[PDB]
C-alpha cells in the first residue's frame, strides 16, 4: 500500500536531518491534523508519513489529498525515531514543513523533494 | 416652464412605501458620495497629467538644445572641408 | 465571507461557458453544473429560481489552477462548450468536474491520473458527470489509453514532472487535431528547483517550440499560486481553430 | 515581468544567457578574443 | 544606471543595512571570490594547482557555510551572491532564528549588547558567522532576557 | 535649511523609502502574499473584470 | 406513423446557446437598483475596499439571474446567515447591515460643502446689507 | 538656484482679513477671487456679444421644420405678462384619450 516507501541507506537520515533543521527553524507543523491544515491550506513545502504505525490507514489518506495538491511526501520507516528527531517527547507519524524564500535551508528542501521524486 | 397645474397622472400617483422610502433615501446617499469621489479623483489625476505633460516639454526643449548642438557641430566641421 | 444566503447577480465572463457572478462585497467565478443540485467537495453553490434546474458552482482559485488563469484572464482558453479537452494529472477531479461543466453534455473529457484512490474520486465523479471518461494509467505510456483516447481540440496539463514537455508532446503527437490548443501549467520548483522561476520557463515554452509547438500566450498566476504559471500553445499552426 | 523590480532583474542570476550580435561576432573576431573565456572573466561567472 | 540604483535598494532592504558603503564592501568581497574562481577556472582540468587550491577554497567557502554542502564545485563557486553573503551575515541570523522581531530590532540588540556567539558578546552586526558557530548563538546573562538584571526601566518603574 | 528626524537619521530613511516602494510596488505588478483565507476562500476579494488579458503574448 | 403536418410559420437572440441557457434580463426596478448597486460598490465599501473600476457608459447585461448562494457544507457556522439577516433584495441587504450612520454623516458633510456659498449665503449677506 | 534661498526667505506671507469694523458687508475680494469674477464676467459677455451677431444677421425668411412643430416665442403682443422669449415645448405630458382615462378610473 505504501509503495513510494523510502529505501534504508541514509537517505532517511538526511530527511530526518532536515527535520531537525525546520523544527529548530518554525517551518515545521507536527502532526496529521496539522499537516492536512497545512496541505490544504497549500503552505506546505514537503511532508514525511511515519510507516511504523499501528494501522496504517492515517498515512494512508494524507498521500491522498498530497495527491490532490501535487507536493510531495515520503515514508520513514520509524515514527518513534521520526518523534525524536522533531524533538516531541511523543512519537509522531507525519510531519509536513513549509516554505520560507530567504534561506538555503529550501536549497536542502529543493534537494531533498528532487530525491524524493526520484524515488517516485 | 414648471407647471403650476396639476394632473391627473401626478394625482393618481401612488403614496410610496416605507420599506421603498428606506432604501430610496440610501440610494440618493450613495449616488452622491460616488459623485464627490469620482470628482476628486478626477481633479488628482488631471493635475499630476498636467505636472508630468510639462516635464515632457521640458524634455523637449533638452531635445532642441541637443539638435542645436548637433547640428552645428556638423555644419561647421562640414564648412571647412568644402571650403 | 460571501457568507450562505447572499443574494447575488451573475452574468456571464468573456469565455464561451464559465460565468462570473458578483454581488454585494466580494464576486466570485461559477459555472453551470451538469449534474443537478449535487456538490462534489464542500465547494460552495448558487440556485436562481428561473422564469430546479439551474444551478452553479463556486470556483475556488487555490485549488484549481484553470481558476486560476480564469482569473488572471487568459487570451483564449480553447475550450468551447461541446469540445474534446484531455485533461491530464487528474487529480481527484474537482478542476476536471469543472471543465466537465464547461463542455457540457455535447462536450466531452478524458481524465487521465496515475495514481489508484485519487483515482477512485475521480471514477465516482466518473460515475455522475455523463460526459468525463475517466482513465487511470500512467501518462508516460499513452498508447496505454489509445484504445480510449479519439483525436480532441483541448489539452489540459498540470502534472509536476520533469519529462512533462515531453510526456504532452508525445500526447500532442498522438491525441490533438490539426491546429490544436492546450494549456499546460508549470512549477519552478518541480521543473528545477534552484533557478529563477522566469528562466525556467523560458526553458520549458523553449521545448515546447521544439516540441513543434507554436508559444502564443503566458501568464504567471501571482497572487495566487508563487512561481508558477500558466502557458498556452497551439498545436502546429499560428491560429487557433481551423 | 515577474522576477523584476523596477527597473532591476532579480531574474538573471548566474549563468548568464547572452545573445551575439552580427556587428558583435564581426567584431570580436576582428579584435582577435576568446569568446567564452573574455565573456567568463568580464562577468567573473558561467555563461552560455 | 537606475537599474544600479534599485538592485543596491533592494539589498539593504530585504536585509535591513544602513548604506551602500556596507553593500559595496560586501561586493567586493564577491569580487575578490570571484577573481579567485576565474583564475582555478583557467587552469585547466586535473592540474593539481587546480585540484588542490580548488578543494581549498571550496572548503573555505563551507566551512563559513555560504555555499552549500550540497554543491561542492567551482561553477557553484562563480554562481554564489550578494544574497548569499548577506545570508550569512549576522544580524539576520537573530532574525530567521526568532529572537527579534525584525531586523531592525536584532540591529539595535547587537548595538546594547544582548546576544553572543560562544562566549563573548558581540557589538558589530557585520561579524561574519561560521557554519560551525551559526546555532551556538544566544542572549548573554547579563542581558534581561537572558537575565541577569531586569534592566534600567525595570528598575525605575520600581523605583 | 531645516531638516527632519527621517533624513537625519540615513538608516531608518531607507527603511520608510524601502517601505514606501515595496508598497509602490504593490501597485503595478502581483505579490503572492500567503495562501488563500485561513477561514476559507472568500472570491475574488475585489473584483474581476472581464475583458482584461494580462497575458505575455510571445 | 406519417401523418399531415402542421404549418407553424407564423429580432436578437433570447436564450444565449453558447452559455447553456441565459434567458435575456428582464427590466424590473430592483433590479436596475441591484446594477447600480454592484456597479457603485466601491463607495459601499467606505474606507476597508476597493475595486476593479468597471466602466461602461451603461451598466445593464443582457443576460443574468438573481440567485442564491446555497450552503457550506465545510463551514455554516458563521459563513451562512441567520433568519434574520435573510433579505430578498442585495439593496434591502446592504441597508439592513450596519454603517448607514457613517454613511448619512458622510451625506451632510458633502451636502454642506456643496451649499458652501452658492445662494443661501449670498441671501443673508443681503440681510445684513438692507439691515 | 534652488538651493541659493534661505529658509526665512521662502518664508512667505499670509493674506490680510477683512478689518472687524466692515465684515457686514462682505469678505474682501483679493487678487484670485478678482480673477475668478473677471473670468466669468469674461466668458458671459462673448456669449451674449456672438448672439448679438446672430441676431444682427437672423434672416426672416428662414424656412425649417421645428417651425411645424413647435410653438413659437412670440412678443409681449400676442403672449401676455407671461413672456420671455423662450421657445417651450412641452413637459411631457399631452392629451391623453378617453379610452385609457376609463382604464386609469378604473384601476384608481
Amino acid at each position: 500500500a505504501a509503495w513510494p516507501k523510502a529505501e534504508d541507506p541514509a537517505l532517511v537520515q538526511e530527511l530526518l536531518d532536515c527535520v531537525q533543521q525546520a523544527s529548530h527553524y518554525r517551518q515545521l507543523k507536527k502532526g496529521a491534523n496539522e499537516t492536512t491544515k497545512s496541505v490544504n491550506r497549500g503552505t506546505s513545502e514537503l511532508v514525511i508519513l511515519a510507516a511504523d504505525t499501528q494501522p496504517l490507514s492515517i498515512v494512508l489518506h494524507i498521500p491522498l489529498i498530497c495527491e490532490e495538491k501535487n507536493v510531495p511526501y515520503v515514508y520513514v520507516p520509524s515514527k518513534v525515531a521520526l518523534g525524536r528527531a522533531c524533538g516531541v517527547s511523543r512519537a509522531v507519524i507525519a510531519v509536513s514543513l513549509t516554505s520560507n524564500e530567504a534561506s538555503d535551508l529550501n536549497s536542502k528542501i529543493r534537494a531533498l523533494r528532487d530525491k524524493v521524486e526520484r524515488l517516485a | 416652464k414648471p407647471q403650476k397645474k396639476e394632473t391627473y397622472m401626478q394625482k393618481r400617483a401612488v403614496v410610496v412605501g416605507r420599506e421603498e422610502r428606506k432604501l430610496r433615501d440610501l440610494m440618493q446617499k450613495l449616488t452622491t458620495i460616488r459623485k464627490e469621489k469620482i470628482a476628486k479623483r478626477k481633479a488628482k489625476k488631471e493635475a499630476q497629467r498636467e505636472k508630468l505633460k510639462k516635464e515632457l516639454a521640458e524634455i523637449e526643449e533638452r531635445r532642441r538644445e541637443k539638435q542645436k548642438k548637433e547640428k552645428k557641430e556638423f555644419w561647421e566641421r562640414e564648412g571647412k572641408k568644402r571650403k | 465571507g460571501a457568507k450562505a444566503g447572499k443574494k447575488v447577480i451573475v452574468e456571464p465572463h468573456r469565455h464561451k461557458g464559465v460565468f462570473v457572478a458578483r454581488g454585494g462585497k466580494e464576486d466570485l467565478l461559477c459555472t453551470a453544473n451538469l449534474v443537478p443540485g449535487e456538490s462534489v467537495y464542500g465547494e460552495k453553490r448558487i440556485s436562481v429560481e428561473t422564469p430546479t434546474k439551474t444551478e452553479y458552482r463556486i470556483w475556488n482559485p487555490f485549488r484549481s489552477k484553470l481558476a486560476a488563469g480564469i482569473l488572471g484572464g487568459l487570451e483564449t482558453i480553447y475550450m468551447k462548450p461541446g469540445s474534446k479537452v484531455l485533461y491530464l494529472g487528474a487529480a481527484s477531479g474537482t478542476s476536471v468536474s469543472h471543465v466537465a461543466d464547461i463542455v457540457g453534455p455535447t462536450g466531452a473529457v478524458y481524465a487521465v491520473e496515475f495514481s489508484h484512490r485519487s483515482g477512485r474520486d475521480l471514477i465516482n465523479m466518473a460515475t455522475r458527470r455523463t460526459n468525463v471518461i475517466p482513465i487511470v494509467e500512467d501518462a508516460r505510456k499513452p498508447m496505454a489509453y489509445r484504445m480510449l483516447v479519439p483525436m480532441v481540440d483541448v489539452i489540459f496539463a498540470d502534472v509536476a514532472q520533469p519529462d512533462q514537455a515531453r510526456i504532452v508532446g508525445i500526447n500532442a503527437r498522438l491525441f490533438l487535431k490539426q491546429g490544436g490548443g492546450l494549456l499546460i501549467s508549470i512549477k519552478a520548483s518541480c521543473i528545477d528547483s534552484t533557478a529563477p522561476p522566469e528562466q525556467v520557463f523560458a526553458s520549458e515554452v523553449q521545448k515546447l517550440r521544439e516540441d513543434k509547438f507554436f508559444p502564443k500566450e503566458q501568464l504567471t498566476l501571482e497572487p495566487y499560486e508563487r512561481d508558477h504559471a500558466m502557458v498556452s500553445c497551439v498545436y502546429l499552426q499560428k491560429e487557433f481553430e481551423g | 515581468p515577474s522576477s523584476m523590480f523596477f527597473e532591476h532583474n532579480e531574474a538573471l542570476v548566474p549563468p548568464y544567457n547572452v545573445l551575439v550580435d552580427t556587428n558583435f561576432l564581426s567584431r570580436t573576431v576582428g579584435a582577435k578574443l576568446p569568446l567564452l573565456e573574455s565573456a567568463m572573466d568580464c562577468l567573473y561567472a558561467s555563461v552560455n | 544606471e537606475a537599474a544600479r540604483l534599485d538592485s543596491e535598494l533592494k539589498l539593504v532592504g530585504e536585509y535591513g543595512l544602513r548604506n551602500k558603503r556596507e553593500v559595496w564592501r560586501v561586493l567586493l568581497t564577491l569580487s575578490k571570490i570571484r577573481r579567485a574562481a576565474r583564475i582555478l577556472l583557467t587552469l585547466d582540468e586535473k592540474d593539481p594547482k587546480r585540484l588542490f587550491e580548488g578543494n581549498a577554497l571550496i572548503r573555505r567557502l563551507v566551512r563559513i557555510g555560504v555555499l552549500d554542502e550540497s554543491r561542492m564545485k567551482l561553477d557553484y563557486v562563480l554562481a554564489l551572491k550578494a544574497e548569499d553573503f548577506l545570508e550569512r551575515r549576522l544580524q539576520t541570523l537573530v532574525y530567521k532564528l526568532g529572537l527579534a522581531k525584525s531586523i531592525h530590532h536584532a540591529r539595535v540588540l547587537i548595538r546594547q549588547r544582548h546576544i553572543r556567539v560562544g562566549k563573548q558578546i558581540v557589538n558589530v552586526p557585520s561579524f561574519m558567522v561560521r557554519l560551525d558557530s551559526q546555532k551556538h548563538i544566544d542572549f548573554a546573562l547579563t542581558s534581561p532576557f537572558g537575565g541577569g538584571r531586569p534592566g534600567r526601566v525595570r528598575r525605575k518603574k520600581a523605583k | 535649511p531645516n531638516r527632519k528626524k527621517e533624513q537625519r537619521n540615513p538608516r531608518v530613511k531607507k527603511r520608510k523609502k524601502y517601505e514606501e516602494k515595496q508598497k509602490k510596488l504593490r501597485s503595478v505588478k502581483a505579490v503572492y502574499k500567503g495562501g488563500e483565507g485561513p477561514g476559507g476562500y472568500q472570491g475574488e476579494l475585489s473584483g474581476i473584470k472581464t475583458n482584461l488579458v494580462k497575458s505575455v503574448k510571445l | 406513423e406519417l401523418s399531415v403536418r402542421v404549418p407553424q410559420l407564423p429580432g436578437p437572440p433570447d436564450t444565449l446557446s453558447d452559455w447553456y441557457n441565459i434567458p435575456r434580463t428582464n427590466l424590473t426596478p430592483e433590479l436596475k437598483r441591484d446594477l447600480q448597486l454592484l456597479r457603485m460598490r466601491d463607495v459601499v465599501a467606505m474606507g476597508k475596499q476597493f475595486f476593479k473600476k468597471d466602466n461602461r457608459k451603461d451598466f445593464v447585461p443582457e443576460y443574468c439571474q438573481v440567485g442564491t448562494i446555497i450552503a457550506g457544507a465545510t463551514d455554516g457556522v458563521s459563513g451562512r446567515l441567520t433568519r434574520k439577516e435573510r433579505k430578498r433584495t442585495i439593496v434591502e441587504e446592504v441597508l439592513s447591515s450596519d454603517s448607514v450612520s457613517k454613511y448619512k454623516r458622510k451625506y451632510h458633510e458633502i451636502q454642506e460643502h456643496k451649499k458652501s456659498g452658492r445662494k443661501g449665503y449670498y441671501k443673508k449677506l443681503m440681510a445684513a446689507r438692507k439691515r | 538656484m534652488s538651493s541659493l534661498r534661505h529658509a526665512i526667505q521662502r518664508r512667505a506671507h499670509k493674506e490680510r482679513a477683512q478689518p472687524l469694523e466692515r465684515q457686514r458687508l462682505g469678505i474682501l475680494e483679493k487678487k484670485k477671487d478678482y480673477r475668478l469674477r473677471a473670468r466669468d464676467y469674461k466668458k458671459k459677455q462673448a456669449v451674449l456679444k456672438s448672439l448679438r451677431q446672430k441676431a444682427a444677421e437672423r434672416n426672416e425668411d428662414e424656412f425649417y421644420f421645428g417651425m411645424m412643430s413647435r410653438k413659437g416665442p412670440g412678443s409681449a403682443l400676442t403672449r401676455g405678462k407671461g413672456f420671455t422669449g423662450t421657445v417651450d415645448g412641452d413637459r411631457g405630458n399631452k392629451a391623453l384619450s378617453v379610452e385609457t382615462v376609463r382604464l386609469l378610473k378604473t384601476q384608481d
